């Protein structure tokens, strides 16, 4: 999702 | 992994701050380029797996012995271990919003207060743009402190309950209760999901107090107005979830649809050839195409709505923008600059939060699902051990009367047995009487109901399935003790392991996949008699070994090696049994017979009957070619025109407020009481009627800009991605099948299954978002710098830092990730490797060293991927670093010229400005996807156009004649036909000629050429010498189509596609449907066909693995038959129904000119000619019937 990819770009794994 | 202790424990707050280990980690990284095992640093004993492991059992163990194993609840167990943590975590983050909401509204409140303002006083503005800046630092480092320790709290948890898991599943019962993938997977992705719930939950905890926060203050500063602009989100995240649910439910479907697709693919690359010399290439590509475009359907569907629910966030304020501010105007409400932009500023504060908090919700969602599933596997019986030592030492093992049943039914009743040490004890019985049964008894994975069982010493056990240890021979062979020459070697030498040696160059250094079934029963046996335990069980070792070596092996290992120790023989051959110490028949769970083996004949019991039995980067030309397959520039320039059009539109909304505001009174005279003069006042003006119209104007343009623009980027890349498919697939079918015999279908498959479906599904995701990020991140800076071009100037610098710092970062996460890939697979083999053979380290008792493996793997594998994770969060600090720079700026720059521009204008510059916060890593991070993905496009790109090309279908030649052929005589002359290029020739120097209406048999040695002949008539590899000549017409002028509709043959295994018999018999439906009956009753399967009430429209599966082989020969030589081919060949079609096959076949085709591909010499009896292939050559040829009459003769040799 296009929120769900939002938090993972900030510092997480893709 | 080389050091002394870690960063971390001697990093001060100011370096916890800006991580500046990891900035000389990425400087030393940048200097180098390239990353090695030894350059990172070891984990810290703060984080060490051990320590953890033991605090979490302890917690769980108190919990059970609390609440009962009845209804333990291992939230609790993992919030008391992670209290502190969490409330250090959401404390802070409590600080990151009380800061975040407190700096940007009051200070821009303030500032723009004191802009409206007329007189000059610098020492204010000065102080607040001071502030404001200590706010958007105090932010920043308090938001990295809160992701440190939700990292640091993240990989305790993560290691602590992998190792606790671990050590569960190797304390556990049975295996074949549930799956092992799911067992692998319980190991796999739950670390990740544990990370994925703390870190990003105690970021949940941070939403609803900066949203409550917002609309108390848009509240409080507007009136009773508020709440229609606090509404907004409440009415519109509902639209954002039932998007996403909608999304998930198409992806579902395009999933079966994709996955019915790439099985079409499968099963016709599966039969290339076969497909090749029929020439049916039309009927497949056309159901691969509607297969492709109901596919696309459903893809154009999830593109709809995915497009519509990417960039809501500027959307969503501007909505509410709009909709607040026409309502206050609208009923004679006053208000000024200020109160707008503190109002847009919040409603940006807002935004961030609440897109931040709905993936932490689905994390939460899938966190309780993963500890519902541990607590599933928490909670099952554990393997016992019976420890209660025997009377005597002599009497290794004891047990008294004891019954046993399976748990999954009793099978063992009333035992008693006594083996004493140094006697060979043989077992005697059936399949399922019980011996599996009691070997595992004893093995102490059954419980104990009567009686007492007396185990006493080492156990030694040889397994049925042969587990074999994922590591090379001399590992296994020792496992885990010192290593010896002469006893290596002696016990190499008696299980005769020289042949495998031998055999493998590398055979003593050679990893072993996780071979023969008899090179690891006689490992297994080699490993047992190193092993050199007290009590040796054994079952079956020879069934799957050879007589004669299995019975030398036993002779010189059993008989001489175990001769002084307790060993117990099971087998399925009772003639190794004569020479047993004492021989145990077991039978239906109860012993029935005992005793000497001498008599054990003598009682003439049942064991003699069954005895006597026996016994009789990516450069710009990526770049180009897909934008060249999207349609041409025109598409990329149209899409760019849309995107900028919908930016440029939120922009004339925007700039539509300033002009609004800044219009003021326009010049109006009002009489406010006894005098009249100038005021300037909003309500004034007589044409704001007309501002609200445009209002609206503004917002349709909004939602009908943005629709329009995901509609066509949506449908001109799924054209692009078709295009790119059907290219392939043409240029594939179009191949040489030496791309098939030199690389393996396993590749193609994958860029056809996996390449597909990655494109299809990311490349226009990552692609749009990264594309609407710039151009949003463009317009606002190119808005700033139209206000102020000293702004632009400003940030030129700022631009050349950020790309510096995206080379750096980019360079080290790509080598963090390629450590931790490297690291990860062997802890993945080895998981693998260790649940396969279970039963044997549990006999073995070799648990603890598995499990400190197991820890090592674990510490190595997660060191790299926590330093990854560290780097990213150093990189998402240095953006946002540069934004408060920015930020700082801008407010100084609009403070330095108070008093020469309208309040509107510098209203919406620093309204711009803090929307330009956190929006940089982003745009790296989809920079980076969209890198990856165009690297794939690429390899995709390579693989289409490295291919060749055939000779056309079509060629000047024409077509031979209408009635070609005219007879069926065939003519060779000095064929000569090699398999590819500097091969030796399989062909060389033949020539034969075939009389019409004749069966002729090839007869030779494999690889003699009897293949050969097959793709040499059907011109499929170019001939390299010589001509054939068919009714004296030469083959080489004639179209591929032309000739290989007048050919038909019948392949050695039959050959039955997917869909129905009226699809695998003829899909082009040229043949009536009495013709097709007449075939079948010929072919004797009417009688199978017309009771079934789809009987034309029988489904046949992949392979057609659902009639009896019959029907599968009888069909497939219909597909022969009904072409009424002049000539047809076999190639080894191979009681009664193989009888009933060539009695069908004599009678068939009488009337054409047979040749035969037969390897057997009694179905080729009785032909008319024998062909002879010596090595290419003919030797002979005459009849048979003259060939069988002459000893000399070659063709009598083979017959005796």
């Amino acid at each position: 999702d296009a929120l769900e990819t939002a938090a993972r770009a900030e510092g997480l794994s893709l | 992994t080389s050091k002394h202790q870690h960063p971390v424990d001697n990093a001060g707050l100011f370096s916890c701050m800006t991580f500046s280990w990891l900035s000389s980690l990425a400087r030393v990284a940048h200097k180098k380029g390239e990353l090695s095992m030894e350059d990172v640093w070891s984990l810290s004993k703060h984080e060490s797996s051990d320590v953890n492991c033991r605090r979490l059992e302890r917690l769980w163990q108190e919990e059970l012995n609390e609440v009962g194993p009845d209804a333990a609840s291992l939230r609790r167990v993992v919030w008391i271990f992670c209290r502190t943590r969490l409330i250090l975590s959401i404390v802070c983050l409590m600080i990151t919003q009380l800061a975040g909401f407190s700096g940007p509204a009051f200070m821009v409140k303030h500032l723009l207060e004191y802009t409206q303002a007329t007189e000059s006083n610098l020492q204010y503005s000065l102080l607040l743009v001071l502030g404001l800046l200590l706010t958007e630092i105090v932010r920043s480092w308090s938001l990295a402190l809160t992701w440190a320790l939700n990292y640091r709290t993240g990989v305790r948890l993560r290691g602590a309950i992998l190792t606790m898991a671990f050590k569960k599943i190797l304390k556990l019962k049975n295996i074949k209760e549930k799956s092992l993938g799911e067992l692998i997977n319980i190991c796999s992705n739950d670390g990740q999901r544990m990370f994925e719930a703390a870190a990003v939950g105690s970021l949940l905890a941070g939403g609803p107090v900066v949203a409550i926060l917002g609309m108390i203050y848009n509240v409080i500063i507007l009136g009773p107005t508020g709440f229609l602009g606090s509404a907004v989100f409440i009415l519109f995240y509902p639209a954002m979830m039932f998007a996403s649910r909608l999304t998930a439910y198409f992806r579902r479907k395009c999933v079966a649809a994709t996955d019915e697709r790439v099985q079409k693919m499968n099963e016709v690359l599966t039969y290339i050839k076969f497909i090749k010399m029929y020439a049916w290439v039309k009927a497949f590509s056309q159901s691969v195409q509607k297969i492709r475009e109901e596919e696309r359907r459903i893809l154009e569907k999830a593109g709809y709505f995915q497009s519509i629910t990417v960039g809501v966030a500027p959307i969503v304020v501007v909505i509410a923008s709009v909709v607040t501010f026409s309502v206050h105007m609208t009923l004679g409400f006053d208000l000024t600059a200020a109160q707008a932009f503190t109002v847009v500023t919040v409603f940006n504060s807002m935004t961030f939060a609440l897109k931040v908090t709905p993936f932490s919700v689905k994390s939460l969602s899938e966190a309780s699902v993963a500890v519902d599933r541990f607590k599933s596997l928490f909670l099952m019986e554990e393997v016992h051990m019976i420890k209660n030592k025997p009377a005597s030492p002599h009497i290794k093992i004891e047990m008294k009367n004891a019954t046993l049943a399976w748990d999954s039914q009793r099978t063992l009743h009333s035992i008693d047995l006594e083996i004493q040490e140094g006697k060979l004890v043989g077992i005697c019985g059936s399949v399922g009487s019980g011996k599996t049964s009691l070997i595992s008894a004893i093995l102490g994975q059954m419980t104990l109901l009567e009686g007492s069982i007396a185990i006493s010493g080492t156990f030694a056990y040889v397994a049925q399935q042969a587990w074999i240890l994922n590591a090379t021979l001399r590992d296994n062979i020792l496992f885990g003790k010192e290593y010896d020459e002469e006893r290596y070697n002696s016990v190499l030498n008696s299980c005769c392991l020289r042949p495998d040696l031998a055999i493998l160059p590398s055979s003593d250094l050679t990893e072993i996949g996780e071979l023969s079934g008899g090179q690891r029963q006689r490992i297994s046996l080699a490993r047992a008699l190193y092993s050199d335990r007290s009590i040796y069980i054994l079952d079956d070792p020879l069934s799957a070994l050879d007589a004669h070596v299995g019975n030398h092996i036993f002779n010189s290992a059993i008989r001489k090696h175990l001769k002084s120790k307790t060993v117990l023989f099971v087998t399925h051959q009772l003639q190794y049994l004569v020479d047993c110490d004492e021989v145990i028949f077991m039978k239906e769970g109860c012993i029935t017979e005992r005793g000497t083996h001498e008599e054990l004949m003598n009682l003439n019991g049942d064991y003699a009957t069954i005895f006597n039995n026996l016994l009789l980067s990516v450069p710009w030309s990526v770049y180009g070619v897909y934008i060249q397959a999207a349609g041409g520039p025109l598409a990329f320039l149209v899409i760019m025109a849309l995107f900028m059009l919908n930016v440029g539109s939120t922009a004339f909304s925007t700039w539509w407020l300033s002009y609004w505001i800044k219009q003021g009174s326009g010049n109006t005279t009002v009489t406010r009481g006894n005098e009249t003069s100038v005021s300037d006042s909003m309500k004034d003006n007589p044409h704001m009627q007309y501002y609200a119209s445009i209002y609206a104007l503004s917002m349709a343009v909004m939602l009908i800009l943005k629709a329009i623009r995901g509609v066509v980027f949506v449908k001109g890349t799924l054209r692009a991605s078709s295009r790119l498919h059907d290219e392939l697939f043409r240029r594939i079918l179009r191949s040489p099948m030496k791309f098939f015999d030199t690389t393996p279908t396993g590749r193609i498959l994958n860029r056809f299954s996996k390449d597909m479906d990655e494109v299809d599904v990311r490349l226009p995701f990552q692609a749009e978002m990264f594309i609407q990020n710039v151009i949003l991140v463009f317009f606002c800076v190119g808005m700033i710098a139209g206000v102020f071009p000293w702004f632009l100037v400003a940030v030129g610098p700022l631009v050349i830092l950020f790309s510096v710092l995206h080379i750096v970062s980019r360079v080290l996460i790509r080598e963090l990730k390629r450590l931790d890939n490297i690291t990860q697979s062997p802890f993945l083999s080895h998981i693998t490797s260790s649940i396969q053979g279970l039963a044997t380290i549990h006999a073995y008792n070799k648990g603890q060293e598995f499990l400190h493996r197991y820890q090592e793997l674990l510490d190595d594998n997660q060191a790299p991927f926590f330093l990854f994770t560290c780097a990213m969060r150093w990189l998402a600090v240095r953006l946002d670093l540069i934004s408060i720079a920015l930020i700082t700026t801008t407010g100084l720059m609009i403070v330095l010229m108070h008093g020469q521009i309208p309040p509107a204008y510098a209203g919406l510059a620093i309204s711009y400005a803090v929307q330009l916060t956190g929006l940089f890593q982003f745009t790296v991070r989809l920079a980076s996807e969209t890198e990856a993905r165009f690297t794939s496009v690429e390899r995709i790109n390579h693989y289409i156009k490295t291919l060749s090309l055939e000779a056309p279908a079509r060629i000047k030649n024409k077509a031979p004649s209408p009635d070609w052929p005219q007879e069926g005589e065939v003519t060779f002359e000095n064929a000569e036909m090699r398999y590819r290029e500097n091969l030796p020739l399989v062909l060389k120097k033949v020539s034969f000629t075939i009389k019409p209406k004749e069966k002729i048999g090839i007869v030779g040695r494999t690889g003699s050429g009897k293949s050969s002949l097959g793709m040499a008539l059907f011109r499929l590899v170019e001939l390299s010498g010589g001509c054939i000549k068919i009714d004296g017409v030469r083959i080489s002028d004639i179209g591929l189509a032309d000739l290989r509709s007048k050919l038909s043959i019948i392949p050695q295994e039959p050959v039955l596609f997917s869909g129905t018999v009226r699809s695998n018999l003829d899909p082009f439906n040229q043949y009536t449907e009495d013709q097709i009956w007449d075939a079948l009753e010929r072919t004797h399967m009417k009688e199978c066909i017309a009771q079934l009430p789809l009987k034309l429209e029988s489904e046949v599966m992949e392979n057609g693995d659902n009639f009896s082989v019959g029907e599968r020969q009888l069909l497939c030589i219909a597909r022969a038959l009904l072409r009424h081919c002049k000539i047809l060949i076999l190639d080894e079609a191979t009681t009664e129904t193989d009888l009933l096959i060539q009695e069908t076949i004599r009678e068939a085709f009488a009337d054409c000119t047979m040749l035969t591909i037969a390897h057997r010499l009694h179905t080729v009896l009785g032909s008319d000619r024998i062909m002879v292939l010596a090595q290419g050559q003919v030797v002979e040829f005459d009849t048979p019937s003259v060939l069988l009459s002459n000893d000399s003769s070659r063709f009598y040799a083979m017959f005796a």
